[PDB]
C-alpha cells in the first residue's frame, strides 16, 4: 500500500506535487520529472491536507486542507503565500480552478467561489438534493464559469446563475473518486473499489461507453484531445485505453498494460501516471518515500510491458 | 420585539399562553403571549438547541434536545438541571432532532437523524417524604434502529422469510425482522475467547470491524456451531458469526496466500 | 491486634531496655500507641458482610 | 552513630550485599529482626547483617548480646533500604540471618564472607 | 382503605367480602382466585387456575 | 414565581463540562494516558531476532532497527503504513546496540554507529551501494576493552575553540570508560571508577551563548556514582551515593537533551532536569537536579517499585514528562510513569496490550511516537495523542 | 525560541501531591469534637 | 401488574395502624429507651409525663422549645391520633416533626433529648413513616448506642439500604459503610436538600458540618480515579458548597472551603469556575479564621491550574474585591510564615494584576517578589508585563528599583525578553 497519501501532476507533465506522512506531519513536496527536496511540513496531525491542484503568472499549488482553509502555496519560494478561508471550520473536500475563478466544495454541502487575483470570497451557497459532495469540476467551454459538474455517489450538472440542478446522471454504488472532463461534451467518471469507468454525455445523460480494467482505479490521466486515457490500478499496474470513443461495442477492455518488475522478481507499484501526446510519465516509489520516473514512449510499446529496473 | 439571534425551534408550553423558543445559540426563551413579554431564559452556551418539550404529568420538567447530541432536563420549580444525557444520537447526522414528552406520561421519545428512535422513562422518586427533589436519571427502554448508512449486503436468514441480515456501510451487521419490527438488533462484535486457554485476538477497544463486503448464509445446523460467514474490505481473512447467539464466532479463516478475500460461500 | 501490639511491645521494650541515654518521656512509646491505634481503627473499619 | 559497632566498608558492604542477594535467590536466609532472633535462639544462623539506619538503633542491638553469647558473626550495614532491595522485599528490613546449609551452591562465598566478618571482631 | 387492586391479565373480576369486614375474596372469570386481607397487605391465598 | 455571591452557582447552571479538556493544557493529564496503536513497524519487512536496539533520526522520519540477526534495517515510519528504506547486513558480526548520530555543527554527516559483542564497532555514513568503516583500534589501551558491547554517542565542544565534534563512549571491563573520537577514531581519554561500570549517561549544561560543557555520569554496581565533566580532561567534579539501591543496572538522565533527543542548533542545548537510576530489584529511584546540585548524598524524589523483576531499559520523553520503565525478563513488563507528579499511568499498559517480552523502547523526537521492540522479532508502534 | 519557551513552561512545574482511595479515611478517627480550623489545616496537611 | 406488589404498596401505606393486638405490640415495642418486655406495658401518659419533664430540662438549657411544649407536647396530644385526621393536617404535623428533628439534631449527647424525642417516636410513629428525616438528621452520631438503637428500631428506607446488615448486630456500622452510603448520588441529592434546609433554618453546627465534610472528602477520594463519576458529581458538592458559603458561621464557611480545596485538587477545574468560586468565597468573608482558611484555599485552588490562563490577569471586579477583603499587608506575613504552602501561580497572577490594575504601589510587588521563590516562566511573564508597564508610563524610582532587581537576578531572561521586545540600549535610554 502507498505511503504517498496523494499526488498531482502539473499540466504539460513536468513536476509532481505529492504529500506523504512523516511522523504525524504532512511532508509535502515537488519533484521534477526529467533534485528538489527542501519542501515543507505543516504543524500537527490534525491539519492534514485533503485535496490539491496545480496553477500554472507564477506556478503554484493550492492545498484544500481539512481545518477550513485553502493554502495557496508557491513552489520556487518554499513558504505558503496566502491562506484563503471560509467562515466555517469545515473540511474542504475538493477544489478546482479555471483561469482566475476558483471553486471549492465543503463537507457540509456548501460551495464557495474564490479568485486568486483578488484574494477574497464571492459566493457562499448551498443547493438541495446534493447531500454529500466529494468532487467538482468547472467545465471547459472557454471562460464558462457556469454549468459546473459536482459529483458524489451520483453526478449533478449544476448551474451558477440559475443555481439549481439541470441534469442528474447515475453514479456508482460507492462515492466517486475520479471525475474529469475529456472533451467539450464528454466526461469520464469512476468511483473507488470498482473497476468500472463510465463516460457521460453532458447534454443527454446517456452513458456512452463503459471502460473496464483488471482492478479498481486510483487516478486517471487523459490526453489533450481525449484519445488516450491512462489509469493507475490499485494492484500497481497501468492500464491505457487507446481511442476510447469509437466503435467491444459498449464496454471497452484495457488496451495497454504496463507494470514495473525489478530485476530481482519484486513487483513495485505505479501511482499517478500522465499521458500527453505520445509519451508516458510513469512514477513509482523506489525507496520508501523518494519517487523515480520514466518517460516511456507510449504508442510503440506492445500491448503488455514489464518494465525492468 | 426583535430577538438577538435566530430562534430555530419552538413549542407551546402547557401553562397558559407561554411558548418556548430555542435560539441558534444556546438560549431557551419563554415568551408570554398575553403580556407580550418573556418570563424566563435559560442558557446552554456554545450549543445549538434543536427541540423543546414539556412534561405534563402534574410535575413540571422541561426537556431541551441540543443538536450537539445532548439532551438536558431542566426543572423550572428550582431553575436547575435534573439530568443530562450524552450522545443519544450522533452529532454528525444532526444530533437529537425531535424529543417529546407524552401528555400526562413520564416517558420521552427521542429521534435523531441517524435512524435511531428511543424512549426514556422517568422513574418515580426514591425518597418517600421529600420526593420531587431527588429525581432518578431516566432509564433506557424500548428502541428501534437502523444503521445511518445504506446497507451493502442483504441476506435472508431462515426459510420462513422472517429475519433478514443487513451488512451495512457504517461497518455494522444487523438482524432485522419482517413481521413486526420489535426485534431489529445489532449482532455484537464481542469476540469469543480463543480456545487454547489464552487471550482473544483483535482489538481490545471496541472499535467496529472493517467494511463488510460479501457474506454467506444457510440454515443447516443452526446453533450447534457457527452459522454465517463474511468477508470484509481489504482484510486478509474472512470471519464468521453465529446467528443464534447473535455475535462473532470463534474461528476466523485466513486465506493463507496474502490476498484480500472477496468471495465467500458455504455448503448447504 | 495482639500480634501487632506484641510487635510494638518488642520495639518499645527493647528500646527502653537497651538504650542508655533516654529521657524517659515515652516518645516512641506513645508513637507506637498511635500507630497501633490507627492500625486497629483501619482494620475494624472493614466490614466482611457484603453491603 | 556511635553505638553502631562494626559497620562494613564500601567493598565489604558490596560483597555481602551480593551474597545476601544470592541467598535470597536460593532461599537460604530469614529476614526481619524478630525472625533473626528466632533463628539465632534455635541456632541455625551462619551470620547476621544489621542495618544502622533506623531511628532507634536499639530496635536491633539486642541481638548482638545473644549473638555474642552464641559466638555467631555479626556486622552492620549503613542502609536499611539497601537491605530491603538486596533481600528482595519491597519494605526496608532491618536484620537478616543466613541459615546453615552445607549442601548449598553458595557455600564457599558465604564462608569467605563469614571469615571477612569474623576477622574485624 | 379506598383501594384499587387493578389486575388486567385475568378476566372480569368479582367480589366477596367476609362476614366480618376483614378479608376479601376476588375471582376472575379466567382463572384467578385471591383471598387476602385488604386493610393489611397480607395476601394469604392466591391461586391461578386454567378454568 | 418571577419576572426578571451567586457567581459559581450561576455558572454551574451555565456550563456542563467541567475540565479544561482542550489543547489549552500543554501538560500530560496524570493517571490517565491517551494513546492509540498504529500499524506494526516491522510489517513491510520481517525481522528475525530480538530487536536489540531501536532509535530515531533526530530530524528525519527514520526509525532504525537492529538485532542479533546480524542485520540492521532503517524504516520510514508513519501512521497507516511504514516501509523499509535500506537494510544493511553485516555478516559475521551481531549488533548489540546501534544508533543514529548527526553532527551538531554541520548537520550533514548522518553516521550510524553499530556495535556488537566483538571488539569493533562499525560506522556508516549516509548521504544516499554504501560504504562503512570498521573502528577497531584502541590506541594505547587494548587490555581494557573486552568488548564494544555497550556504547553511547555524545557531542563535545573543546573549550579553547568551538570545534564541536562527536564522541563515542565505551563500557570498560575493570572500571574503565573510554571515550573516543566519532569521526577520526583517536583515543582522547579514559576515565575510571571502581567496582564495575554498569552503565552511564550523558548530561549537558550550557555555560554561555553558544558554549556548553558536557558531563559523563557513570554508576558503580553498588550505587555511588561519579559525575565528571570532559570538556576539560576527565577528572571528577562530583561523586555521590544513591540513597539506597544495591544492584543497579541502568541509569538514564534527561528531560533536557540526551542521546534519544539531541539538538541541531548548538544553542538549542538544555540542562537535563530529571535523573533516573534503576536497579535489578525492580526499584527505580528518580531525582531532580535543582535540589541535588551540591548535596553529595541527595534524597530520591520518587522511589518507584511498580514493576517487579530486573529492569533493563528506562527512557524519557523528549520533553521530560514521561519516563518509561521496561524489564526484559517477564512477559508484558513495561510501564510509563508521569514524571512531574511521579504517578504511574494506570490505563494503558493493561493485559490487552501485546507488549511481549519487551527488550527495547524508544521515543520519537517530536511526533510522540513510541516504539517497543519485543523478543519475538517485531516492533510495535504506539502514538501518544497529546504531543 | 518558542519551543524553548513552551519547554521551559513544562519544565517549571513542581511535584503535586495527588489524592487516591484511602487519602482521607484517617479523618474518621479524629472526626469527633475538633475545631473546624484544626480540621481544615489537618486536611491541608494531608494534601500538601 | 403484580397483585403482590399492589398489596405490598398498601402494606407500606398502612404500616402505621394497629388492626390486631399482635400488630399493636409489634408496632409499640419499638421504643428508644426501654426493651421489648418493658416497653410493651407502657401506657401513653407515662412516657408523656417523663417526656414533658425531659422537654422542660431541654427548654431550660435551650430557649426554643416552649413553642413545642405549647403545641406538640401538649396534654391533648396523648389523645391526638396520627392516622384518623386529614392529609393537610398530616402534612402540617409532618413538617412539625421535621422542624423538631432538625432543631434537636445537635442535642443527642443528652438523656433529656433522648427521653424527650422518645415520646414522638412512640406516639407519632416517626420510627416508621417520618423515617428519613430521623435517619439523616441523626446520621452524624453513627458511633453511638443511640444510633444503634435508632437503626434497630427503624425499618430502612430504600436509599439507606446499605445499612441493612447492622440491624440486630451489636457492632455499630463503620466509616467505610458510611462512605459507601454517601457514594451513590441519589442519596447525595437528598442529603444536600436536608443540608440546605438546615442552612436556611440556621441550625448548622460543628459536629454535623465535620461529618458532612469528612464524608464529602472521602466520596471525592473514592471517585479520585473515576472521571465520569466526578464529572457527574461536581454540580452537587459544588452547588451546596455555594449555598453553604452563603451562610454566616465560620464552621460552615471553612467546611465549604475544605470541600472546595479537595475538589479542586481532585480534578483540574475550568478557569472560569475557579475564578467564580474565588469571588464567592471572597464576597462573604467575616470572621478571623475565615481569612486564613480563605487565603489557603485561594492559593491552593488557584495553584491547581495546568493550562494557559493559569498565570493570566485576574479581572478587576474580583481584584478590587480581593484588595478589599485582603490587604496587601499580611499577604506579606502569610508569605513570611515558615512552612510556605505552594502559592506560586496565584502570587504570579497577583503580581500581574497589581502591575496592570493599580500601578501605584510597586514597593509591595518588589517586597513580595523579593521574599517569595518564583518559577522561571512566571518571572519572564511578569517582567514582560513590567516592560509593557514601563513603556506605557514614566519610569519612577521604585519601577527602576525592581527592574534593577530583575537585572541583578536572571540577566539572560530579561535580556531575552528585551530581545523579544527591542534593545537594552533603548531600554536604558528610557530609564
Amino acid at each position: 500500500d502507498s505511503p504517498v497519501l496523494q499526488s498531482a501532476y502539473d499540466p504539460s507533465g513536468q513536476y509532481l506535487c505529492y504529500v506523504t506522512v512523516a511522523l504525524d506531519k504532512q511532508r509535502v513536496g515537488v519533484q521534477p520529472t526529467q533534485w528538489n527536496e527542501n519542501f515543507l511540513y505543516l504543524e500537527d496531525s490534525k491539519l492534514k491536507v485533503t485535496c490539491l491542484k496545480w496553477v500554472n503568472d507564477t506556478v503554484a499549488i493550492i492545498l484544500g486542507m481539512n481545518n477550513g482553509e485553502i493554502w495557496l502555496y508557491s513552489v520556487l519560494a518554499n513558504e505558503v503565500t496566502y491562506k484563503f478561508t471560509t467562515g466555517n471550520s469545515y473540511e474542504i473536500k475538493d477544489i478546482d480552478l479555471m483561469g482566475n475563478q476558483l471553486w471549492c466544495i465543503d463537507s457540509s454541502d456548501a460551495f464557495y467561489q474564490f479568485d486568486l487575483l483578488q484574494f477574497k470570497l464571492l459566493q457562499h451557497f448551498r443547493i438541495n438534493n446534493c447531500v454529500q459532495l466529494n468532487k467538482l469540476t468547472i467545465v471547459p467551454a472557454g471562460d464558462s464559469v457556469a454549468q459546473l459538474l459536482v459529483a458524489s455517489h451520483s453526478i449533478s450538472l449544476i448551474d451558477i446563475e440559475e443555481k439549481k440542478v439541470v441534469m442528474t446522471f447515475p453514479g456508482h454504488v460507492s462515492p466517486v473518486s475520479t471525475l474529469q472532463v475529456i472533451t467539450n461534451e464528454f466526461f469520464i467518471s469512476g468511483a473507488e473499489g470498482d473497476r468500472f469507468l463510465n463516460v457521460y454525455d453532458i447534454h443527454s445523460g446517456m452513458t456512452k461507453c463503459v471502460l473496464v480494467a483488471e482492478s479498481d482505479i486510483k487516478e486517471l490521466s487523459h490526453s489533450g484531445q481525449a484519445d488516450s486515457i491512462a489509469v493507475t490500478t490499485e494492484d500497481g499496474s497501468l492500464e491505457i485505453f487507446v481511442d476510447p470513443l469509437v466503435s467491444g461495442n459498449k464496454s471497452k477492455k484495457s488496451s495497454k498494460k504496463i507494470q514495473i518488475v525489478s530485476k530481482d522478481g519484486r513487483k513495485v507499484p505505479i501511482y499517478n501516471a500522465f499521458i500527453n501526446k505520445d509519451l508516458l510519465n510513469v512514477s513509482w516509489l523506489q525507496n520508501a518515500t523518494m519517487p523515480y520516473f520514466k518517460n516511456l514512449q507510449w504508442r510503440e510499446i506492445p500491448n503488455e510491458y514489464t518494465v525492468e529496473i | 420585539n426583535e430577538f438577538p439571534d435566530q430562534i430555530t425551534t419552538a413549542e407551546p408550553a402547557p401553562v397558559l399562553d407561554i411558548i418556548a423558543l430555542g435560539t441558534v445559540t444556546g438560549e431557551v426563551i419563554m415568551f408570554n403571549m398575553r403580556k407580550g413579554k418573556r418570563i424566563r431564559t435559560i442558557k446552554i452556551p456554545q450549543s445549538r438547541i434543536s427541540s423543546l418539550s414539556f412534561r405534563t404529568d402534574g410535575s413540571s420538567h422541561l426537556s431541551v434536545g441540543t443538536s450537539s447530541g445532548d439532551l438536558i432536563f431542566y426543572d423550572l420549580d428550582r431553575r436547575s438541571r435534573i439530568h443530562v444525557l450524552k450522545n443519544i444520537h450522533r452529532e454528525s447526522y444532526g444530533g437529537v432532532t425531535q424529543a417529546t414528552f407524552l401528555n400526562g406520561q413520564p416517558i420521552i421519545v427521542t429521534s435523531g437523524g441517524d435512524n435511531s428512535l428511543k424512549e426514556y422513562v422517568f422513574d418515580p422518586s426514591l425518597s418517600q417524604g421529600s420526593g420531587d427533589v431527588v429525581v432518578q436519571p431516566p432509564r433506557y427502554l424500548r428502541s428501534r434502529g437502523g444503521h445511518s448508512q445504506p446497507p451493502s449486503y442483504i441476506a435472508f436468514a431462515d426459510s420462513q422469510s422472517h429475519f433478514m441480515l443487513s451488512a451495512s456501510k457504517d461497518r455494522s451487521l444487523w438482524s432485522f425482522s419482517l413481521r413486526k419490527d420489535a426485534q431489529s438488533q445489532e449482532m455484537s462484535q464481542r469476540l469469543h475467547k480463543k480456545q487454547d486457554g489464552g487471550r482473544v485476538g483483535g482489538s481490545t477497544i471496541k472499535s467496529k470491524f472493517p467494511e463488510i463486503v460479501a457474506l454467506a448464509i444457510e440454515n443447516a445446523r443452526i446453533g450447534e456451531w457457527e452459522n454465517i460467514i463474511t468477508a470484509h474490505k481489504d482484510e486478509k481473512f474472512a470471519r464468521t458469526w453465529d446467528m443464534r447467539n447473535k455475535r462473532v464466532g470463534r474461528w476466523t479463516f485466513d486465506t493463507t496466500d496474502d490476498g484480500f478475500v472477496k468471495s465467500v460461500a458455504m455448503s448447504q | 491486634i495482639a500480634r501487632v501490639l506484641a510487635a510494638k511491645a518488642a520495639v518499645s521494650l527493647r528500646y527502653d531496655a537497651l538504650a542508655e541515654d533516654r529521657d524517659d518521656s515515652g516518645d516512641i512509646g506513645l508513637e507506637s500507641r498511635a500507630k497501633v491505634e490507627n492500625r486497629l481503627s483501619q482494620l475494624e473499619g472493614r466490614d466482611l458482610r457484603t453491603t | 552513630n556511635p553505638k553502631a559497632f562494626p559497620l562494613a566498608d564500601a567493598a565489604l558492604t558490596q560483597q555481602i550485599l551480593d551474597v545476601v542477594q544470592q541467598a535470597a535467590n536460593l532461599r537460604q536466609l530469614k529476614k526481619g529482626a524478630n525472625e533473626a532472633t528466632k533463628t539465632l535462639n534455635r541456632g541455625i544462623s551462619e551470620f547476621i547483617i544489621m542495618a544502622a539506619d533506623c531511628e532507634p538503633i536499639e530496635i536491633l542491638l539486642h541481638l548482638p548480646l545473644l549473638c555474642e553469647d552464641k559466638n555467631v558473626p555479626y556486622v552492620f550495614v549503613p542502609s536499611r533500604v539497601a537491605l530491603g532491595r538486596a533481600c528482595g522485599v519491597s519494605r526496608p528490613v532491618i536484620a537478616a540471618s543466613i541459615t546453615t546449609n552445607d549442601a548449598s551452591a553458595i557455600k564457599t562465598q558465604i564462608y569467605a564472607v563469614k571469615d571477612k566478618i569474623e576477622t574485624l571482631l | 382503605k379506598a383501594l384499587d387492586l387493578s389486575l388486567k391479565e385475568f378476566g372480569p373480576y368479582h367480589i366477596k367480602y367476609a362476614k366480618n369486614g376483614t378479608h376479601l375474596l376476588i375471582t376472575g372469570r379466567k382463572g384467578h382466585v385471591a383471598s387476602m386481607d385488604w386493610r393489611k397487605g397480607q395476601l394469604r391465598a392466591e391461586l391461578f387456575l386454567n378454568e | 414565581d418571577e419576572s426578571d455571591i451567586n457567581a459559581l452557582t450561576k455558572i454551574l447552571s451555565t456550563t456542563y463540562n467541567y475540565k479544561d479538556t482542550l489543547s489549552n493544557s500543554k501538560l500530560l493529564p496524570p493517571k490517565k494516558l491517551d494513546i492509540v496503536r498504529l500499524k506494526d513497524a516491522n510489517a513491510s519487512h520481517p525481522s528475525h531476532s530480538a530487536i536489540q536496539s531501536l532509535s530515531f533520526h533526530p530530524s528525519k522520519p527514520l526509525l532504525l532497527t537492529g538485532g542479533y540477526d546480524k542485520t540492521l534495517r532503517i524504516y520510514h515510519i508513519d501512521g497507516k503504513t511504514n516501509h523499509l528504506v535500506t537494510s544493511l547486513h553485516l555478516v559475521g558480526s551481531p549488533i548489540q546496540t546501534c544508533t543514529f548520530y548527526t553532527s551538531l555543527s554541520n548537520q550533514n554527516q548522518q553516521n550510524i554507529f553499530t556495535a556488537g559483542r566483538r571488539r569493533y564497532m562499525h560506522s556508516w555514513d549516509l548521504s544516499l551501494t554504501a560504504k562503512i568503516e570498521k573502528f577497531s583500534r584502541l590506541y594505547g589501551h587494548e587490555s581494557t576493552q573486552r568488548s564494544f558491547e555497550n556504547f553511547k554517542v555524545a557531542h563535545l565542544q573543546n573549550s579553547q575553540t568551538n570545534s564541536v565534534h562527536g564522541i563515542v563512549l565505551l563500557q570498560g571491563n575493570n572500571g574503565w570508560i573510554n571515550i573516543l573520537h566519532s569521526t577520526s577514531g583517536l583515543w582522547l581519554m579514559g576515565c575510571k571508577i571502581e567496582g564495575v561500570i554498569t552503565d552511564f549517561c550523558i548530561d549537558y549544561q550550557p555555560i554561555s551563548r553558544g558554549k556548553f560543557r558536557t558531563i559523563l555520569i557513570a554508576v558503580n554496581a553498588y550505587g555511588e556514582v561519579w559525575e565528571f565533566d570532559l570538556n576539560k580532561n576527565g577528572h571528577v567534579i562530583r561523586r555521590w551515593k544513591d540513597q539506597g539501591g544495591v544492584g543497579i543496572t541502568k541509569i538514564q538522565v534527561g528531560g533536557g537533551t540526551t542521546t534519544t533527543c539531541p539538538a541541531l542548533q548548538i544553542s538549542k542545548i538544555k540542562q537535563n532536569r530529571w535523573l533516573a537510576v534503576g536497579s535489578e530489584s525492580g526499584f527505580v529511584n528518580l531525582y531532580d537536579r535543582n535540589n541535588a546540585m551540591t548535596s553529595s548524598t541527595p534524597t530520591p524524589v520518587a522511589a518507584l517499585d511498580q514493576l517487579t523483576t530486573t529492569i533493563s531499559n528506562l527512557q524519557f520523553s523528549p520533553d521530560g514528562q514521561i519516563l518509561c520503565m521496561a524489564s526484559r525478563a517477564v512477559k508484558d513488563a513495561l510501564r510509563l510513569v508521569h514524571l512531574p507528579s511521579c504517578s504511574v499511568f494506570s490505563n494503558w499498559p493493561t493485559s490487552g496490550t501485546p507488549l511481549g517480552k519487551v527488550t527495547s523502547v524508544a521515543f520519537s523526537p517530536s511526533g510522540g511516537l513510541l516504539a517497543v521492540g519485543n523478543e519475538q522479532g517485531k516492533v510495535r508502534l504506539w502514538k501518544l495523542n497529546h504531543y | 525560541d518558542e519551543e524553548d519557551i513552551a519547554l521551559e513552561f513544562i519544565n517549571g512545574e513542581k511535584k503535586d501531591k495527588l489524592v487516591n482511595m484511602n487519602s482521607f479515611t484517617s479523618m474518621f478517627d479524629n472526626i469527633q469534637n475538633v475545631q473546624m480550623d484544626t480540621f481544615f489545616d489537618r486536611v491541608m496537611k494531608v494534601l500538601t | 401488574s403484580s397483585l403482590s406488589d399492589q398489596l405490598a404498596q398498601v402494606a407500606s401505606n398502612n404500616a402505621t395502624v394497629a388492626l390486631d393486638r399482635k400488630r399493636r405490640q409489634k408496632l409499640h415495642s419499638a421504643s428508644l429507651i426501654y426493651n421489648s418486655k418493658t416497653a410493651a406495658t407502657q401506657d401513653y401518659d407515662f412516657i408523656f409525663e417523663n417526656a414533658s419533664k425531659a422537654l422542660e430540662e431541654l427548654s431550660q438549657i435551650e430557649p426554643k422549645f416552649a413553642i413545642f411544649s405549647r403545641t406538640l407536647f401538649s396534654e391533648s396530644s396523648i389523645s391526638l391520633d396520627r392516622n384518623v385526621q386529614t392529609k393537610e393536617e398530616i402534612k402540617d404535623l409532618d413538617n412539625a416533626i421535621n422542624a423538631y428533628l432538625l432543631l434537636a439534631s445537635s442535642k443527642w449527647y443528652l438523656a433529656p433529648t433522648l427521653h424527650a424525642t422518645e415520646w414522638l417516636v412512640r406516639r407519632f410513629q416517626i420510627h416508621v413513616k417520618n423515617t428519613e428525616m430521623l435517619l439523616l438528621s441523626t446520621l452524624n452520631y453513627y458511633q453511638t448506642p443511640v444510633f444503634k438503637r435508632i437503626l434497630s428500631i427503624i425499618k430502612l428506607p430504600p436509599l439507606f439500604n446499605c445499612l441493612s446488615n447492622f440491624v440486630r448486630s451489636e457492632k455499630p456500622p463503620t466509616a467505610l459503610t458510611m462512605i459507601k452510603l454517601f457514594n451513590d448520588m441519589d442519596f447525595l441529592k437528598l442529603y444536600t436538600s436536608y443540608l440546605d434546609q438546615c442552612i436556611k433554618h440556621n441550625a448548622t453546627y460543628t459536629n454535623q458540618l465535620l461529618f458532612t465534610t469528612c464524608c464529602f472528602i472521602n466520596v471525592v477520594a473514592f471517585n479520585s480515579n473515576n472521571d465520569e463519576k466526578l464529572n457527574q458529581l461536581v454540580p452537587i458538592l459544588l452547588e451546596i458548597s455555594a449555598k453553604l458559603l452563603a451562610s454566616k458561621s465560620k464552621d460552615c464557611q471553612i467546611a465549604a472551603h475544605t470541600i472546595l480545596v479537595v475538589f479542586a485538587t481532585a480534578l483540574p477545574l475550568k478557569k472560569t469556575i475557579i475564578l467564580a468560586a474565588m469571588e464567592t468565597i471572597l464576597s462573604n468573608l467575616d470572621a478571623k479564621e475565615a481569612k486564613h482558611s480563605a487565603l489557603l484555599t485561594i492559593c491552593k485552588l488557584f495553584q491547581t491550574l495546568k493550562g494557559q490562563g493559569n498565570v493570566d490577569q485576574l479581572p478587576s471586579k474580583i481584584f478590587k474585591l480581593f484588595d478589599s477583603k485582603f490587604d496587601t499587608v499580611s499577604i506579606l506575613t502569610f508569605l513570611d510564615k515558615e512552612d510556605k504552602p505552594v502559592c506560586d501561580k496565584f502570587i504570579t497572577s497577583y503580581t500581574r494584576s497589581i502591575a496592570r490594575y493599580d500601578r501605584s504601589k510597586l514597593n509591595i510587588i518588589l517586597s513580595l517578589l523579593k521574599k517569595i521563590r518564583l518559577e522561571r516562566y512566571e518571572v519572564r511573564l511578569i517582567i514582560t508585563d513590567l516592560i509593557y508597564l514601563s513603556e506605557i508610563l514614566e519610569d519612577k524610582s521604585q519601577l527602576v528599583e525592581l527592574f534593577e532587581y530583575f537585572i541583578s537576578i536572571n540577566e539572560d531572561l530579561v535580556l531575552k525578553c528585551l530581545k523579544s521586545l527591542g534593545l537594552t540600549g533603548e531600554l536604558f535610554e528610557i530609564r
